[PDB]
């Protein structure tokens, strides 16, 4: 669509008829849009670094900054055919937001597939509230899912206590499962003990499948008759 | 800077995905992040992510590969069944040690289906309970297969089937039949094998 | 390449400090052509403001005069130099605080000295999370050089009722940084570094709505509310610097008669009663101001107790005939170039030993802060000639100060709540609406200067 | 986050404990710790969740009847209920039971004075509470007062969850069958979750845990306590408690 | 408090009313007690309770998801200054040219209101009725949310030329003074339109083109910029980044008018 005109300078036509005689009274807006000007320039801005993760764009490596033999032994002499090729385009092309946490968060959840099980939520409380210390695991505010190991992770590392992204990734991987037993045991226990002393429940987990896959298996059960009968005649 | 929030927001803790939302082959273990909504949010239309599910959803799970499309929609399911066979796994107490002392992608031990470590007794009003008792569906006749707890398991008999087996035929699976799990392993796929008998 | 860069922003001129090695040091040639270049900028009817800034953006805008070679033309005895060096930089002072046309300064890093006097002189100042502000003339044997002895009895908010946290500021040379800076008056806006790049680009854009005068007051709040629209809100875990207990020590302590000396603050600092750390706090200025040139603290103490109460071109150049006879040093009263030798030739961190130590007389010190018949000296004139007491455009677009909120509140006796004083300073008065720190400031002022 | 509320006169609190009851290390360790030690596990284990918007009265009705989340019902009852009790011994916001509560205790406890019920509450205590547990006098929909005992953490709300019996020991076949009553009537509703309506409310909460009288009575003595705890009653919250 | 209300007896329990009551009486006093709730997003307060334009963060912001984007595969490229860069398959928003933007449109929406100007909130999605009105009432003002009758400014006449009117003093109090025809029946333009949504409301920003009246939006990144006055960018798919940046612009508004009246009893 033609960048447009008549949206930003409406102050410009209102004093054009005001000028005139057009139009008797002032509006109301006529002040304000005149000590607030609007942006009238619509540009596109070129961009030099990757925000995420600090990659600068638009620089280009020459041949003296590469004095030594590449992995097939020969030296760079000339430029190559990509670098005699301007790119402009990448200082315009919004630059793709890239974290080694979501290379981190695959793996764990491809070595725990049933963690994805666990509900999350993902309506923010308020990012700026978070006041997290990650020397630990636990965050009060915080569940404890995959989020936690990778972060735990990403601490370890910053602090040089392991130099290896594996090892730490390991060691947060433990610490998970620690809390992880201790937190199941807490819910079993939990259970007993309230039985032990009268609690009452009602349908639990598999008495609520048992009813669900009935009512299901009912209409089942009426389609498979009904089907046999009209495949019969 | 707004980069590093970006990384550490809510929808940048869901790994990235696109498996099939409609896979109709084996399931073994959950494929893909639930994601809830609290009361309050769905009555808005909230779901965290970019744009408010529709109102038709009454589900506060759903499971999503795409924020937006070409198509201008969501790609999402409003399913959130695979937390319900965790727990009633959770609930038949059978335990399936790496949880204990570059990058390998195979499944660790149980996959974060159970942390209950394995020798250990449930106290109950009558007294400790010997074996577990769980209600369960025969499927089909062939060890036999049952239906227990959103998990196929191997039935085994004390001496042969009873009557209404084939007096039911491929309706026996209308009827409600009590199991004990003997054992339950994990196979390398991340299939659990669990394995019961008819009482 | 050149120390001074002017580029163009669609209607701003961009004015760029270019030396980054030394910090933007600022020198004689750099104040001259920022001089002419200002002047013409002052008759372009296609210029609406000017803005300040530094190349070196991180680290420095300007860290204070390059006054190591103001020594060396005083060891080889070239004092006209010295005196082309200050009056190229107090005109240059001048200049920027009777500019007609809004003059924006991005404080982003290191300011002092020189840098000082390029962003206190104007009514758009502005802080980052780099600003690092101090005024270090005390320990090079030097004095407030740059006009911050008639601005910062002014400006200042908090403690400032007769000049007495200006006189801290310049007496313990204390380095003020980031939102402190903007807190006290400093600074009169508060904007992240990332910031300031679409903030020059807005700067470039806004024109007056009609009748094309970027004189006005008009388009004074236009540019006020520009850079509004980029402040954003402070850290939550941000607490003020100065705690109420402390601004109560300088308040007693550094409080005089237009005839007190260094004397009568150091038996305050001795005799200060109020609390255990606020006791300990004044021990603290004692010593500090112990390591700083005697003749220097007088010397600045005059200065501000008669800049306090003078007009912007006579206290300008009462600091350039005080400079003038500083570099003479005609009765060796002050020893400013052997202590600039000392710190800014060889980096010795051991302080000067001052051998100079004596309760200089009124008249022993009225005679190096006047003109001279031996040598005549002048500001050079700029296209504004006008001088004034009080800063036109400062007090309204910078945080209130004690004065104006005991204004308001004893307007109302001849039964006020703090939520009154709140409400009022946060949402009526125009061109300080949304101010960024109004809530915390009046808290503090509520807290230590009224009973209810 | 579920944080621990501010109390009227938290400083006296902190200087003096409450008098004729706990001393200031007494207080401190029902409420100042074990208050903040349960708001602490709680937002543990239901932060990320739905639970975290929800008061602990209204976590621990709606995870009442599910047996999985017992764990997070314990701390949403324990929370809620340690609530019930201090409010109720704290000095103040002489206080005397208003005539509408002994009117209501004559037509309960068949015409008895209140110092009689207090007598039967201590009592009712020392027996049917072995180890932890909570004291309440509640009001049912039938207008009717009565001392309920719950074990751990049961609730007064919620009938299926007051764990009023222990079975670990030998029960009574009237027990028994008050179970079997109960466990019919719970498979009497027609919800899903299996929910029933209960309309008690507690009128009157007493902590009958380690954390309230151990540190200032001592193993034993816990009856000391309770009659500590009922005769010194903050008598204007157990007024406005019950309905006008 | 309760008329109409039969108690029952003391013999007899009490009824289903007497319960109703009975429960609010708790809910009101001893409910809420063991904890307060702390750090916890309510969907509501966004309404009742926007922050002040100075007072908003990216952090804020981000939370509300006004930073997420549409699809790159639906990227309208003239809205490349303001983005951020690409995750996930769509574009991210700027938050500080969000934030910018924001206040400006903020300070205009609140010197609008401050100059008793007619103020038009238009949002055409789902659930964006309960923000609308109350950002109308709040700034004393107008909205739209079920359909934008093409001509509404240009054809006002064949349109909202029906539709009463109302002389009010300074203070917005009614002067139930009798209008003539002729002035009931002249147009009434709105000085101020915001719209939740333009890229479904093309018609309306046309018309305010048109009727030459100052226009702000929320500008996604399929969105058309230079279509509007004083462009918003942010998500304009969220009801929660909607309500968020709408009950902004409400408390800016509110602050406008609550100033007038402030300045008009003095
Ligand atoms: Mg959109």
């Amino acid at each position: 669509m033609k960048i447009q005109t008549n949206a930003v300078n409406v102050l410009q036509r209102t004093s054009a008829y005001l000028k005139s005689g057009l139009l008797k009274e002032t509006p109301a807006w006529y002040n304000v849009v005149a000590s607030i000007p609007p942006s009238t320039k619509f540009t596109r801005e070129p961009r030099f670094k990757n925000p995420s993760n600090g990659h600068i764009i638009g620089k280009l490596v020459d041949v003296t900054e590469q004095p030594h033999a590449n992995n097939k032994g020969l030296y760079k002499t000339r430029p190559n055919s990509s670098d005699k090729r301007v790119g402009v385009k990448r200082l315009y092309r919004p630059p793709k937001l890239t974290y080694v946490e979501d290379r981190l968060r695959s793996l764990f959840y491809k070595q725990h597939p049933w963690e994805l099980s666990r509900p999350k939520i993902l309506v923010e409380n308020e990012i700026g509230d978070e006041n997290y210390d990650w020397s630990h695991m636990l965050q009060i505010g915080r569940p404890l899912d995959g989020e936690s190991v990778i972060q735990r992770t990403m601490y370890l590392i910053k602090t040089k206590q392991y130099g290896d992204m594996v090892e730490a990734y390991d060691h947060a991987r433990y610490e998970f499962y620690a809390l992880r037993m201790q937190e199941e045991t807490e819910q079993q226990v939990a259970l007993e003990e309230a039985e032990m002393f009268g609690s009452l429940f009602g349908v639990s987990a598999i008495e609520h499948g048992i009813q669900k896959e009935q009512e299901v298996l009912d209409v089942w059960e009426k389609k498979v008759v009904e089907e046999t009968e009209l495949m019969a005649a | 800077t707004l980069a590093e929030l970006l990384g550490r927001s809510r929808i940048a803790q869901v790994a990235n995905n696109h498996k099939p939302l409609t896979y109709t082959g084996k399931k073994f273990h959950p494929t893909h992040q639930i994601i809830e909504t609290k009361p309050s949010t769905l009555y808005r239309q909230e779901w965290g992510l970019k744009s408010a599910i529709p109102s038709k959803i009454k589900s506060r799970y759903l499971v999503y590969n795409d924020l937006d499309t070409l198509e201008r929609i969501t790609t999402f399911e409003p399913r959130g069944g695979t937390q319900w066979n965790r727990l009633r796994f959770q609930e038949m107490g059978v335990p399936i040690n790496p949880f204990f002392k570059k990058f390998n992608t195979e499944i660790i031990g149980t996959g974060g289906l159970s942390y209950s470590l394995p020798g250990k007794l449930k106290n109950s009003p009558n007294g400790v309970i010997q074996r577990t008792v769980v209600p369960g569906r025969i499927l089909n006749v062939v060890k036999w297969l049952a239906a227990i707890g959103g998990f196929v398991a191997d039935v085994v008999f004390f001496q042969s089937p009873p009557s209404s087996f084939n007096s039911m035929g491929d309706f026996i699976r209308m009827k409600t039949f009590l199991f004990e799990i003997l054992e339950a392993s994990m196979e390398k796929n991340g299939s659990v094998s669990m394995h019961a008998r008819l009482l | 390449a050149p120390p001074v860069l002017f580029t163009v922003q669609d209607t701003a001129r961009v004015i760029t400090l270019n030396r980054p090695k030394k910090l933007n040091a600022l020198n004689a040639e750099m104040s001259e052509s920022m001089f002419k270049t200002l002047n013409e900028y002052a008759k372009s009817d296609t210029t609406n403001l000017v803005i300040l800034k530094s190349s070196n953006r991180p680290r420095s805008f300007c860290a204070g005069g390059d006054v190591a070679t103001v020594a060396i033309f005083n060891f080889n005895k070239e004092f006209a130099k010295s005196i082309k060096f200050f009056t190229d930089e107090y005109s240059l002072n001048f200049q920027i605080a009777t500019y007609l046309k809004p003059i924006v300064t991005f404080m982003d890093g290191i300011t002092m000295g020189g840098g000082v006097g390029l962003s206190i002189h104007t009514p758009f100042r502005i802080a980052t999370e780099n600003t690092k502000w101090a005024m270090p003339e005390m320990d090079i044997g030097f004095f407030p050089d740059v006009g911050s002895t008639f601005a910062l009895p002014r400006i200042v908010t908090l403690a400032n009722s007769n000049s007495q946290m200006a006189l801290y500021l310049c007496l313990t040379g204390e380095v003020v940084t980031g939102a402190d800076a903007y807190m006290l008056g400093l600074a009169s806006h508060y904007v992240s570094s990332e910031n300031l790049d679409a903030l020059q680009k807005r700067l470039g854009e806004i024109s007056p709505p009609f009748n094309n005068d970027p004189q006005s007051a008009y388009f004074f709040g236009m540019v006020n509310e520009s850079i509004d629209e980029f402040v954003s809100p402070l850290p939550k875990d941000y607490v003020f610097k100065y705690s109420n207990e402390k601004l109560n020590v300088i308040e007693a302590c550094f409080n005089l008669s237009k005839n007190g000396t260094i004397e009568d603050i150091m038996n305050n600092l001795r005799q200060y009663e109020g609390s255990a750390e606020g006791k300990a706090f004044a021990q603290e200025i004692k010593t500090k101001l112990l390591t700083k040139s005697p003749s220097s603290l007088q010397i600045a103490l005059r200065l501000v107790q008669e800049n306090s109460r003078d007009h912007i071109e006579s206290a300008i150049k009462r600091d350039l005939y005080t400079a003038a006879n500083m570099c003479m040093n005609q009765d060796s009263l002050v020893e400013f170039s052997e202590a600039t030798k000392h710190k800014l030739i060889d980096k010795q961190r051991v302080p000067y030993p001052w051998t100079k130590k004596e309760q200089l007389f009124v008249s022993q010190l009225t005679s190096i802060t006047s003109p001279k018949p031996s040598l005549p000296m002048s500001l050079l004139r700029n296209t504004s000639n006008v001088t004034w007491t009080q800063y036109p455009y400062h007090s309204k677009y910078q945080l209130p100060t004690e004065q104006e909120i005991a204004a308001y509140i004893e307007k109302r006796t001849n039964k006020v709540t703090e939520r009154e004083v709140l409400n009022h300073f946060a949402n009526v008065i125009p061109s300080r609406r949304g101010k960024l720190g109004i809530q915390s400031l009046c808290k503090i002022v509520c807290e230590r200067k009224c009973e209810e | 986050i579920h944080v621990v509320p501010k109390l009227p006169n938290s400083k006296a609190l902190l200087q003096n404990g409450v008098p004729n009851i706990l001393s200031s290390s007494g207080f401190k360790t029902v409420w100042f710790d074990y208050q903040r030690y349960l708001c602490d596990k709680l937002t543990l284990a239901t932060a990320g969740q739905s639970l975290e918007s929800y008061y602990p009265f209204h976590i621990l009705l709606k995870t009442a009847g599910n047996p999985l989340q017992s764990n997070i019902f314990n701390l949403a009852s324990s929370i809620h209920n340690n609530h019930l009790f201090v409010e109720n011994i704290l000095p103040s916001a002489k206080t005397e039971p208003s005539r509408l509560f002994l009117s209501k205790i004559k037509d309960s406890f068949n015409g008895s004075d209140w110092e009689v019920v207090k007598e039967e509450m201590i009592y009712r205590a020392e027996n049917e509470v072995l180890g932890q547990g909570w004291l309440f006098l509640v009001e049912n929909n039938e207008k009717k007062l009565f001392i309920l005992t719950s074990n751990n953490n049961g609730t007064p709300y919620y009938f299926p969850r007051n764990q009023s019996f222990d079975l670990n020991s030998a029960i009574s076949i009237d027990e028994f069958a008050t179970l079997k009553q109960m466990k019919e009537l719970i498979g009497k509703s027609t919800k899903l979750n299996g929910k029933v309506q209960d309309w008690t409310m507690p009128i009157i909460c007493v902590n009958l845990w380690d954390h309230a009288y151990l540190h200032d009575y001592g193993v034993g003595n816990r009856s000391k306590y309770v009659k500590n705890v009922l005769d010194n009653l903050n008598w204007s919250v157990v007024n406005n408690r019950i309905f006008s | 408090p309760y008329p109409n209300l039969i108690p029952s007896a003391n013999d007899k329990p009490y009824s289903s009313q007497e319960l109703f009551l009975r429960q609010l009486n708790h809910s009101m006093r001893t409910a809420k007690l063991g904890a307060t709730i702390s750090k916890v997003y309510y969907p509501h307060k966004d309404i009742f309770y926007p922050p002040l334009p100075e007072n908003i963060t990216v952090e804020s912001l981000m939370s509300a998801g006004v930073h997420l984007g549409q699809s790159t595969s639906l990227w309208r490229s003239s809205t490349q200054s303001y983005i951020y860069g690409e995750y996930k398959g769509i574009h991210i928003i700027d938050l500080n040219q969000t934030l910018s933007y924001l206040k400006r449109a903020a300070k205009v929406v609140e010197g609008v209101s401050e100059s008793g100007g007619i103020i038009l909130f238009l949002g055409t999605r789902q659930g964006q009725k309960r923000g609308l009105e109350e950002a109308a009432k709040k700034t004393h003002g107008y909205y739209v949310s079920t359909r934008w009758i093409p001509g509404t400014l240009t054809n006002s006449t064949e349109i909202s030329g029906i539709w009463e009117k109302q002389e009010i003093d300074s203070n917005d109090n009614p002067t139930e003074r009798a209008l003539s025809p002729n002035e009931t029946s002249k147009q009434v333009k709105p000085d101020l339109l915001v719209v939740l949504n333009p890229t479904e409301n093309r018609n309306a920003l046309l018309e305010a083109i048109k009727s030459r009246v100052p226009t702000i939006a929320i500008i996604d990144t399929d969105s058309e910029p230079s279509l509007v006055t004083y462009p918003i960018p942010g998500n304009d798919d969220s009801l929660r980044s909607v309500n968020f940046l709408l009950g902004v612009l409400a408390r800016a508004g509110q602050r406008g008018l609550q100033n007038r009246l402030a300045r008009n009893n003095e």
